[PDB]
């Protein structure tokens, strides 16, 4: 109900009652702590839907990693009561991330033999089986990517007494295609808005007119963004949009600027990712009438350690379109190189 | 636009027991999201096989299909009297959704020259002020019919209208009608009528027994 | 440009022989290729013809299942592989090119013609 | 009970108006699914006209946004969909499509859907006969031709059905000016041109008018000019 | 940005980064000075506005009536002082509000003289003449409707909230409809949604594809309903919308309810309004087939006091739409008596 | 500056076809104010197209729902607006309009939009006789006519301009071919019919196409009967 509100900008202290928006994404790690519903069917449910075919699971966010990680072998302990000849391993994530075509289904019934919720199972660890599961990771020799399902699990309940939450996920039961929404929100006031999610953040201010002012990403997901949390929704061109419609991006007259279209063949390849509209350490950017067109990202550090220190575009509002990464400093797909052949320069990852 | 369908070939041939093979494009990578459609004529349409990779329950397994980076396949192992039908290809990844253009799965038959024919308008069509000459051609194969019109050097550009028949069930091929109007005053200033054909299994023209104003 | 027909002889019932076709100053690649042959007494027949490499050919009823053609284009020249001749096929043979597209139905040169004779 | 699909609610609008289409359902619920229409132009493929979420979303293709509007009645499983400013281009047979790219699709019998300002007529019956210099064929080519009839369907016979071998009717043609045209041939050896009797009937069911023409291997006729 | 928060029945509390909200509808227009600009310029306005033939002015909202109030005796000092015939008058405001035709002028020069309007040492004082200014009130003898000016401020800080309470509003320099966006606010969280303001309160849920869930109106306000501040703004029809965009109602596919259209003939003449979805005390609604039209609005109790047990309808779904004030009970448009459709009850007037 | 408004990009267009229009801006700026495009049809009322407001809202009429697209620049001060799947029907004048209604309105000179599915050829001029059963007024009814030409614009003069009383030129009439027509009359007593030479010319400048017709008090022909 009641909260500290201590406005930075005025100093000033503030009570009521009403909605609260946090920032979650700087401090996901330690948020977290999940696990499925009765494991018992979920080994059932694993059990039958490998019959069918479907040889692993693509994960969607780093949060289902994690949780996959953290269950990891403790599946395989519960399957060996049933005499269970099926193995499931665990990977790890990159940068961006793919779809899935197939999906989970959900078992009539639970396990014949076998009435373990949770407790000692902690002390087992065993060897493969005759059959194999993977999970994620560098397997792409294993099955084809075309075996695999992905976003199938709901956010029944969200946040508990524990801190880390005992978030409870299950198959969902019907086919749906959008990003899971229990976890998603999105404020406006005054000349400021955002949209939030666990691995999203986006900053709007109306100078002059909604834009985009910063944003902070740390994966890049493919499910379509749902619209009914989204402010302004009215046609807008596509092209506009600065975040792709395919990595689920915003549908908004918010996300986007003036002079630039979509980014499309951006550094997506980067572990970390934050988009700022600053141009990169040391270098420099012009809006120039017989620059190059649009063309793949090109980094402002050769990996050589040479920086470029030109640069040019005919439509930018000046002076950048920025990304910043772990690895460096890139640019948007507007800019080119003023007097540097592409060839002798660190190509963008053409993930378009 | 966001997504391109493209099928090849338009159409086939092959007969009983034969293996044939439909291919399908995309202009970028849009991973497996695609199905193929079945239609009959006068039927409602069908889907035969789901996920680019997989077969419902149905027919026996003689359908397959594979992928690999951006070009699709659909094989049959061995063709059956039944198989006889129109296949589509489509893709549900991002809006908008569109649709190949289809192909065609044929019996294979053997070339036969067209007969070549005209019939005229009559009193109770001349009396109108207008009047239409109907090139008419019939039992020719394969489909590579063309018409065109000498009267007197005056070329004709894209005025008269043409329609196809069906392969009909046991003759096995093509006719064709192609027809053009023009007022009396005009019908009479020319002694000439000859519809021009030209066929890929001919060489010239042919000459027949009907005229205007000679009968 | 010219075109020039080779390959004529003379063989007994059952026999088989190879012909040859070409030109100059054009690129085969391009275009298509028709085969005629003209029986005795008799104005110019169709034999086969062969599309561009992939598309697919056509023969004729008389010899569909008899011969076979296939195209050379880095040489520009175009064989046509005879089998099983019973004397019925004496006969001039001809050679054409093809226009831009299927389409047309029609050729802007033509060859010079050879003879194939058999008997018993 | 089962699954069964029905569309309704087509019929002949003139140009300029508005409809509402419906496709009911048993079984399944339209609430937890997606659905989408598709339309065949006449002669042609198929085509995508609009997609609608389980979550009450809905998208719109180029060549119909902003002139249809799509709605559901979760209360009975019905599904409703409106259009406006219609047009000739438009008339199609439509169908309300389960188009799930992944499990499978249920296909009703579909609607037909006519838009024109054309109003019922009878059909006119003519005979031939060649000779000269521009038509052959070595038999008897001999045939009545149908034309100037709307709308569809009509019926042909020849002597009321008594023969079919060497029998067949070209397919018909719509012509610009709302009429439809065909032609039928009774061909057969020239031997039994004077010693048959030829009639080829035509039965117009929507206005119930029959018409019957009898050919012969009549001649030229050597009136005064 | 920085604040706490405790949840309404979880036991989830923290302090961190993020944007909040708390209604500020029941704090009954808490105590804020109101610069209106300097008083010494404002003299200049009101001037020309007299000169050119502007008579009265009408109300927006209950917050500029009571700036008025505040300020008052000063600014008839102002002229006194310069030697001007003029006055204000200030009444009560009554509902339905109305819109005004005309906008008050820019002044390009300051009233030359020593201001002693504002910080002076008290000692305001003045008399009332015959040329009234009125402002508010059912005065329209002095001035009609059609010559009154109306929405012609703009805010300009919303700071000091704590202490001084000093809102600075100025004249706007041009010509527009919208409303204040300024104060306006929207968020959206999971299963619940609301759009509020300083006057409006507006619960949307997320039991089944959205749908209104409850409402609290303090003053009907007639202004132009901002477009980029709303979520969902395409794909809805205006004859669905529960308020009318006359009544500034917010455009989304939330501001909607199943079963039921506008309700533009609705009991606008109470003070305080607040929507519930409930039968009200011995009253019940019967969805029926046989019933009538979509009538005006009638009250739930007859004039002699007592209540009308009786009603019907044909689109309406439990819980009947019903409007609460302190006036008593009043029943939704599509909801009129079973058995006898008799007029013969209290029924509010054409509203359009 | 001073204050103007002035169009370009008016022009002829196939059915179906898409056009860009601008609308510049002098002296105020187009970003604090509204606009509206408004056109007019063929000597109807005036019609009104879409609005854009100050904020970034935009509201289209029902003629033109989901065809239309308007932006504005804020680097030069112009407005753009797009419409796509046009059509015959939608044939006018367009202007943007200053529909403010606190101060004032500026309002564009306009350019016309035009939408032909044919086509440029000449006139033709033919005499004209008066008596039998069907025409009558007793005095010299002789002059010129001109029909089917296209496109515009036209000239009828009389005796290269000589003669300007009683002249008159009836308001061009557009056909249901695609074609022009008009008329010019003149009266004169009718005792100087045969003692003076009438003559009218016809310019047809798209065509670049000068037709000259001689008009006399012609008398029936005795020609064979
Ligand atoms: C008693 C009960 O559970 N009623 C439910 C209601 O809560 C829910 O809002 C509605 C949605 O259709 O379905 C019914
Ligand atoms: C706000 O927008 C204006 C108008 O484009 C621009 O000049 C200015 O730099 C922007 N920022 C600030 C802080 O005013």
């Amino acid at each position: 109900d009641v909260g500290c509100s201590v406005d930075f900008s005025k100093k000033e202290t503030r009570c009521g009652t009403g909605v609260f928006i946090y920032n979650d994404v700087e401090a996901w790690r330690d948020r977290y702590k999940y696990h499925p519903d009765s494991p018992r069917r979920l080994a059932a449910a694993v059990k039958q839907a490998w019959e069918e075919g479907i040889c692993g699971i693509s994960s969607v966010s780093r949060m289902e990693n994690i949780m996959w990680k953290s269950v990891e072998g403790e599946l395989n302990a519960i399957l060996e009561e049933n005499g269970v000849q099926l193995t499931v391993v665990v990977g790890s994530v990159k940068n961006p991330m793919w779809r899935g075509p197939q999906r989970l289904p959900v078992p009539v019934n639970e396990l014949p033999h076998g009435w373990k919720a949770w407790g000692k199972s902690y002390f087992v660890r065993a060897a493969k089986t005759n059959n194999s599961f993977v999970v994620d990771g560098d397997t792409l020799k294993e099955c084809p990517l075309e075996h695999r399902a992905w976003n199938s699990f709901l956010v029944e309940d969200h946040g508990f007494g524990v801190f880390h939450t005992s978030v409870w996920l299950k198959v969902r039961e019907d086919y749906s295609l959008e990003c899971d929404p229990a976890v998603i929100g999105t404020a406006v006031k005054g000349r400021e808005a955002a949209h939030s999610d666990l691995g999203y953040w986006i900053e709007s201010e109306k100078n002059d007119t909604w834009r985009l002012k910063r944003a902070h990403l740390i994966e890049m997901k493919t499910c379509e963004w749902p619209k009914s949390h989204t402010l302004w929704t009215d046609g807008v061109e596509e092209s506009d949009l600065i975040i792709p419609k395919s990595l689920a991006g915003p549908l908004s007259h918010h996300n986007t600027r003036e002079g630039y279209r979509t980014q499309v063949k951006g550094p997506w390849h980067s572990e970390e990712l934050e988009i700022r509209f600053e141009e990169c350490p040391g270098t420099k950017v012009y809006v120039e009438e017989t620059c190059g067109t649009r063309g793949p990202s090109l980094r402002s550090t050769t990996a050589s350690g040479r920086v470029i220190e030109e640069w040019c575009c005919r439509e930018c509002t000046m002076p950048p379109l920025s990304f910043r990464a772990k690895d460096g400093c890139w640019y948007g797909m507007e800019i080119r190189p003023r007097k540097e052949p592409e060839s002798n320069l660190v190509r963008s990852m053409v993930t378009a | 636009s966001d997504i391109q369908m493209t099928q090849s070939p338009f159409t086939l041939s092959a007969s009983v027991g034969d293996r044939v093979t439909i291919t399908c494009r995309a202009s970028q990578s849009i991973s497996s999201y695609l199905n193929w459609y079945q239609q009959k004529p006068g039927k409602a349409p069908k889907l035969l096989i789901y996920a680019a990779s997989s077969l419902q329950s149905g027919v026996p397994s003689r359908f397959s299909g594979s992928e690999s980076g951006t070009d699709f396949t659909l094989t049959i192992s061995s063709l059956q009297p039944e198989d006889f039908a129109t296949y589509y290809c489509q893709q549900s990844y991002s809006t908008p959704w569109t649709f190949g253009q289809g192909t065609k799965v044929e019996i294979k038959r053997t070339v036969a020259a067209p007969s070549v024919f005209i019939f005229p308008p009559s009193d109770e069509q001349l009396k109108s002020g207008t009047a239409s000459v109907v090139c008419l051609l019939n039992n020719f194969y394969p489909r590579e019919a063309k018409v065109q019109w000498k009267v007197d050097n005056a070329l004709q550009s894209g005025n008269s209208q043409e329609s196809v028949t069906e392969q009909d069930s046991k003759d096995s091929t093509y006719s064709l009608s192609s027809t053009l109007t023009l007022s009396k005053a005009d019908y009479e200033k020319h002694k000439v009528y000859a519809c021009e054909v030209t066929h890929q299994g001919l060489s010239s023209p042919v000459t027949k027994s009907f005229n205007r104003g000679e009968c | 440009v010219q075109l020039q027909e080779s390959g004529g002889g003379l063989v007994q019932p059952g026999g088989s022989l190879r012909l040859s076709c070409a030109a100059s100053g054009r690129t085969i690649s391009r275009y298509a290729m028709s085969w005629f042959r003209q029986a005795p007494g008799k104005e110019r027949e169709f034999v086969a013809v062969a599309r561009r490499s992939g598309d697919g050919a056509f023969y004729a009823d008389s010899v569909q299942g008899r011969f076979t053609v296939s195209r050379d284009d880095a040489k520009n020249t175009v064989y046509l592989q005879m089998n099983s001749l019973k004397p019925e096929d004496t006969a001039v043979y001809y050679c054409a090119i093809d226009s831009d597209t299927f389409y047309s139905g029609s050729y802007d040169y033509w060859g010079q013609g050879t003879q194939v004779t058999v008997s018993s | 009970s089962e699954v069964q699909l029905v569309e309704s609610g087509g019929g002949l609008i003139q140009p300029g108006g508005s409809l509402r289409l419906s496709c009911a359902a048993s079984g399944f619920t339209v609430s937890s699914n997606y659905m989408s229409w598709v339309r065949q132009a006449p002669g042609k493929g198929l085509e995508w006209v609009s997609v609608i979420y389980s979550g009450g979303s809905t998208y719109y293709a180029d060549s119909v946004k902003g002139r249809f509007t799509i709605s559901r009645d979760n209360s009975k499983n019905t599904l409703y969909l409106q259009m406006s400013s219609l047009r000739a281009e438009d008339t199609a047979v439509y169908y309300c499509a389960r188009l799930i790219a992944a499990a499978g699709d249920y296909w009703g019998q579909g609607t037909m859907v006519t838009v024109s300002s054309a109003s019922t007529k009878g059909p006119s019956v003519f005979p031939l006969a060649p000779s000269s210099k521009s038509t052959s064929g070595g038999t008897a080519a001999l045939g009545c031709l149908v034309k100037d009839y709307f709308p569809e369907p009509v019926t042909v016979s020849w002597n009321s059905g008594a023969l079919t071998s060497g029998v067949h009717t070209f397919p018909a043609v719509l012509q610009s000016s709302g009429l439809y045209s065909l032609s039928s041939v009774v061909t057969v050896p020239s031997s039994s041109l004077g010693t048959q009797t030829y009639i080829c009937n035509v039965n117009h069911k929507p206005s119930n008018t029959k018409v019957d023409k009898k050919v012969e291997p009549k001649s030229c006729d050597k009136t005064h000019t």
